[PDB]
């Protein structure tokens, strides 16, 4: 259903340095053997200064629907979270609750610690068996 | 607003 033309999705890659990241994209077409999906990124560009959004043909395994958006005023310590960083969604864990509705999130591969506001975060959900799953 | 490689980490 999320494969249908024009439907908004999120896509990932397994090229090293990309595993764990989800970028927002829109479906352009799909195979009706291949089972591939043609997509256009929303914030990623083809190259350089960039006027053309990047297009890509990915296996259906690397495509999922966009997770439902929630009203979120606060996250708790050790909450598993998605952070919107460098135009991509990165999964990490809240390791410190800061003041002014801000949070420290710890990431791995490579190990890192970043500061985020509440608006840059959402709950981490994996898309498994046609269902959204929290850890 | 960025190429795919300036989105990658390190």
């Amino acid at each position: 259903s999320h494969i249908a033309k024009g439907s908004i999705v999120e896509v990932t890659s397994d090229e090293e340095g990309f595993k764990g990241v989800w970028f927002e994209a829109t479906v352009l077409g799909a195979s009706s053997k291949s089972k591939e999906v043609w997509v256009e990124y929303k914030s990623i560009v083809a190259e350089e200064n960039g006027s053309e959004p990047l297009k890509e043909v990915l296996h259906v395994s690397f495509i999922r629907p966009v997770p439902p958006v929630e009203k979120i005023e606060r996250f708790e310590l050790y909450d598993v979270v998605d952070a919107f960083h460098k135009d991509g969604w990165w999964t990490g864990v809240v390791t410190r609750v800061m003041e002014d509705s801000r949070y420290q999130v710890t990431f791995d591969n490579p190990p890192d610690e970043l500061e985020f506001g509440v608006s840059e975060l959402r709950f981490h959900q994996k898309w498994v068996k046609g269902k959204w799953v929290r850890p | 607003a960025r190429t795919k490689q300036t989105a990658r980490k390190s």
